[PDB]
């Protein structure tokens, strides 16, 4: 009856079907502290999806079969009542409430049941979103009297959106904050899961493979959370061993190269950082080794805990920052131009940092949470900073001291891993780490050969003629350059002379 | 028999009770192509209401009777499936089970039946479903394993709501796009229907009235 | 300075329905 | 029981009643990795309808009988779950198959139907392979967190045009044997090419199967009162989409023979369209990125109409979207555009009023131009690189007494971004309509009027002098296709209307305007 909507976690614990939890036994003690109450003995595990909240009550179910519980929690059977399974297959009036009363009938009958309602935010809005009888209004009488012990588990956002907004429901449940682990806490989690892996995958897992699964998932994965995405890396590591046995750290770096997409895995590449930055920039090599120099300190050596990863003034400029973003964690598209020449007024200062609520631009601006700290590292370029109002880069004085921006929607976006670069008061300039000077005919013609080879490599692959002359590279150097300005986007001169006459080859 | 739970659409075609469709030959042969396939052998005729989806298979019934048909489906009796008469009088337990098994064994008994289910969305989700399996779940294994070829006709909207709901239908039905006629094709339709309306109203209909009625509509 | 537009949805109204017995 | 659930896809795989799955072997590899997990097992296989999700598992079913599987999946059967084949009694004998055989691996086509039976297989007791669409994953399967702790997304995309050809070469003999005709290599290499171009409601690894199945089916029909090639499958597409077979089967500059005037700008855009039909540049970059700067009302919107004619077959199916309505993401979430370009594998999209936009959108405006990729909410890359880009933009004392060509190009860099014209294939500046170009536009608009009067049995010829008055009343040097149509109503049509109601003209004759100034 109650087996039709979830499994018995206590019966799975005494059959050894549950993964052991190492650490978070202060969280399990807090849940027992709620469950041993009289009146509202219903904990809700507040977390975020993958920190281990099923794992908390998986450890509570193991604690019951070990007898490490109070006398009000011994011989209790935990059932992961999926209330979404109660909604599923319920097309009719009253069909939903019938298989919830069958569940609550076995609560009254057994008397030793602790429901684990995963995704407790679903409890509001199971029949009518509190407009009528939902699954919340069915449970709220028995939850308030301690006659139904229910462990909820929900995200902190979903606790605020659904459980806190129903003020009658929030008193029935007691928030047990299950925090995201630390990396050193994740490694000792995976030590006890080594026995579960080696029995299943037929692998042997070395010691630092855990270290390269927990540090490395924190470094490149930010959508997922610690004690899940690191289990994922050891999972996908044996999924390369099912293609084949000892896993490496390179075995985890392989399967994160599948997941995130970057293959770059820092001391070796930081020394010859210049050469991987020369592959897109030839000419003006003094600034290349200059922005290589300060970053050899920040990512190798000593660093303040509250600073961006280098700060620069640029006075190609933006082509170097795109190659700088490619070395930074492995992606070309991390460079975000703000175009500070598109803002001149004081009321437009809220159009790039977020609006105060109620006002225009509450989402045009204030999306920086989903941009900057969504990526593990970033380079934010402020193109034409001299055209802005003073009031706009008074707000950039936060992120040069601390590396924190307060969105207009109330979010703290950390710029502490972001290379903040300005491009053209003494208080604004001394917080910037460097002043890097770009100098404005032999350097242009070498960028001609760099940029025609990207086009011509594809051209002859589709059986097209390649007719070039080194004298004509100097003709590309005259138009695609400006002393008063800057090398008139040579690429526009290449599509002038080469790509327009590319049509005049089939004719 | 299928004559009690439907009507012979080719016997209606040889008794001259189906309206001729002058034009529409590309879509009648389209149905005959996607009957002769191996994986989606079921034409479902999608189209907006009024474009002549039923008139395609009635034009197919006239194609079989006239002999304008391949001799893989020559003398192949089209029966439209009246779901009304199939449900009607199923007052006792397992009648609608038994009736729909009878009309499917009568197809396999003779083999000169190609079945047309008008409003194929009505088949999905209705017919006996309280204490027995419905109409669609009886058709479903003979459409999946293959013992039975329907011709279907849904609305373009009703095709997405009921047939494109489960994937195991989608890999057996081929949507035949029965589009709107253009105005010039409609004049060809109306000039071909002219004898049926000159005889019913005993009026004459000019060529102007045909090109007016297609352009002005 | 700018409205929010709550934009109330309509619901499907989970239905009772009569059924048909057969003896 | 055991066989009322569905079909053993692995008893069918060793028997040979299962089709060969050629191509997409890396996705079969990804499935058997996820099947080999203990924490996140049972992959849900995600793909749009017809891309091969049954076929990946039908390839996995052939993998277990070949020894292309680990010791985990070796000698492990795979049944499919037909829910259409008392109901709730048998569906919990599905979960009995752990205790019954222990070789059970379930394939559930349309896994989203199981959530709002719903085998919860005591959390993770029955191996499972799902099959769902990108959006049906993120609305039914991804929404419920109990289902998400175990099932893993495996992305199966639509095959590319050249990858589909190798699929059809492997599926050749099954259609060669069923329709008893020898389908040739031409029909294969023109199947996916002609199915991708002229169909977007279904995907290539099916729609290309659908025409070679049906072209072979038309052979078995028309033998009754034996080779399929490019022309035979082009005959089949014309019988479906209607698109003239000829069409299915450069620029010709003919565009100018529909529109009025602006002759050099017609030949200017025809050289870059001729380049991209050979695909000589980078296919990552968009096909044609054109800016139609210059005077409005000289027939520059109509040039896009003929370009929509020349590259559809249809006259007008071109996408019209408006900009300048934006100060919120609530309004700018339409970048309407993501669903109509989804229906059109090629379109001619026209961007008007692009001098007016919110300042943050100019960052995301480059992703239209530089990338041609805009991933919408259903998790799908909307193309703009196999789609031509049309940027329609409209830009004292005693000195008095007409090349503004480079002068337009100067403020192009100023009003827009200075790297916006980096990704433009050519720039177009139109001319003001001269006295002989505007007079044949008067022929174009009165041809609608004479067509309306042909229906009531009359034809009227206007003299060349009468059209000289209309062509100068309907032209100013800011416009000229826009005020001309109003002046034909206010001078020709409003006079002709009351002259055929009072019957000064009356029924059939020819009238001719012979104006005095
Ligand atoms: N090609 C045709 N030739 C002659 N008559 C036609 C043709 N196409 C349609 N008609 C006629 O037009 C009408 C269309 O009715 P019909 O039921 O065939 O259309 P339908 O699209 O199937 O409609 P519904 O969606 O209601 O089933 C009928 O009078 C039909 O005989
Ligand atoms: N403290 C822990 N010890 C061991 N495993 C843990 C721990 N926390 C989480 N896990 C792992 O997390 C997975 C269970 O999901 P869980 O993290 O509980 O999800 P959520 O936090 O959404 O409830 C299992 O792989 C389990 O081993
Ligand atoms: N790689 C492939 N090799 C062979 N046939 C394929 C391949 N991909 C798809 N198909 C075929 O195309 C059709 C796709 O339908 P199906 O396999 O059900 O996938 P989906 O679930 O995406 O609709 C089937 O006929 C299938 O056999």
């Amino acid at each position: 009856v109650l087996d039709q909507f979830g499994r018995n976690l206590t019966a799975a614990a005494m059959e050894g079907k549950l993964d052991p939890v190492i650490g978070r036994e202060k969280e399990i003690e807090r849940v027992m502290q709620v469950l041993s109450r009289r009146t509202k003995n219903n904990p809700v595990l507040i977390g975020e999806p993958g920190v281990g909240k099923t794992a908390v009550v998986e450890g509570l179910a193991q604690a019951i079969v070990h007898g490490e519980v109070p006398e009000t929690l011994k011989d209790k059977q935990l059932y992961t009542l999926d209330l979404g399974s109660l909604v599923a297959g319920s097309r009719y009036r009253g069909d939903f409430e019938e298989r919830l009363k069958k569940v609550l009938k076995e609560i009254n009958t057994r008397g030793d049941i602790i429901l684990f309602i995963d995704a407790l935010h679903t409890l509001v809005g199971a029949g009518a979103a509190e407009g009528a009888i939902d699954a919340a209004s069915i449970l709220k009488p028995k939850l308030a009297r301690g006659e139904l012990q229910t462990i909820g588990a929900t995200t902190l956002d979903e606790y605020r959106k659904y459980i806190e907004k129903d003020a009658a429901l929030e008193r029935r449940f007691q928030p047990v904050q299950v925090g995201e682990p630390t990396v050193e806490h994740t490694i000792e989690i995976l030590k006890g899961l080594r026995d579960r892996y080696e029995a299943h995958h037929r692998v042997s897992i070395t010691d630092a493979a855990m270290v390269a699964a927990a540090t490395l998932a924190d470094r490149y994965i930010n959508d997922r959370f610690l004690p899940d995405k690191a289990i994922d890396l050891i999972d996908e590591a044996g999924a390369r061993m099912r293609i084949r046995a000892e896993v490496d750290d390179e075995q985890i770096a392989e399967v994160l190269g599948n997941w995130t997409g970057i293959p770059v895995f820092e001391t070796t590449r930081l020394l010859r950082m210049e050469e991987e930055l020369h592959k897109r920039i030839i000419g003006q090599e003094d600034a290349v080794k200059a922005v290589s120099k300060a970053i050899r300190r920040t990512r190798a050596g000593l660093k303040d805990p509250k600073r961006p990863s280098g700060s620069f003034i640029f006075a190609g400029k933006t082509e170097l920052s795109k190659a700088l973003a490619n070395f930074l964690f492995g992606d070309d598209d991390a460079l975000i131009q703000i175009d500070m020449g598109e803002f001149h007024d004081r009321f437009t200062a809220s159009r790039l940092f977020g609006a105060p609520p109620g006002y225009v631009g509450y989402e045009e601006g204030g999306q920086l949470t989903e941009k900057v700290r969504r990526k593990p590292f970033s380079v934010v370029l402020f193109d034409a900073i001299e055209k802005a109002h003073q009031e706009i880069y008074n707000s950039l004085l936060q992120v040069l001291e601390d590396g924190r921006l307060t969105d207009g929607q109330g979010r703290t976006v950390d710029f502490k891993n972001t290379v903040l670069i300005f491009t053209s008061r003494p208080e604004f300039l001394n917080r910037i780490d460097d002043i890097i000077v770009f100098h404005q005919r032999e350097e242009i013609i070498r960028m001609v050969d760099l940029m025609i080879s990207r086009v011509a490599g594809q051209l002859k692959s589709k059986d097209m003629a390649l007719v070039l002359t080194d004298a004509a590279k100097a003709l590309l150097a005259k138009r695609g350059f400006d002393p008063v300005l800057g090398a008139r986007p040579l690429r526009r001169t290449i599509q002038r002379e080469i790509e327009d006459q590319l049509s005049e080859k089939i004719l | 028999v299928l004559d009690q739970f439907g009507r012979n659409l080719t016997a209606a075609a040889m008794e001259g009770k189906l309206d001729p469709v002058i034009g529409r030959e590309k879509e009648i042969e389209r149905v005959m192509q996607v009957l002769s396939r191996r994986t989606k052998n079921n034409p479902v005729l999608i189209g907006e209401p009024g474009v002549g989806k039923t008139a395609v298979v009635e034009g197919l019934a006239q194609a079989i009777v006239h002999g304008e048909v391949p001799e893989t489906l020559k003398d192949k009796q089209l029966y439209t499936l009246d779901l009304g008469s199939l449900v009607a009088g199923s007052r006792y337990r397992g009648d609608f089970e038994e009736r729909l098994k009878k009309v499917l064994k009568e197809i396999n008994t003779r083999g000169d039946i190609i079945l047309f289910i008008d409003a194929l969305h009505t088949l999905v989700g209705a017919g006996a479903a309280e204490g027995a399996i419905d109409a669609a779940s009886i058709l479903k294994p003979k459409l999946a394993r293959g013992e039975l070829q329907t011709i279907g006709a849904t609305t373009l909207d009703e095709y997405r709501k009921y047939i494109e709901k489960d994937a195991a239908l989608e890999r057996r039905f081929q949507p035949v796009q029965v589009g709107e006629p253009t105005v010039e094709h409609t004049i060809e339709i109306l000039k071909g229907l002219r004898d049926r309306y000159e005889a019913h109203h005993r009026v004459s209909i000019t060529d102007a009235a045909m090109v007016a009625a297609a352009t002005l509509a | 300075k700018v409205l929010i537009l709550a934009c109330l949805v309509a619901l499907a109204l989970a239905r009772e329905l009569e059924e048909l017995n057969v003896p």
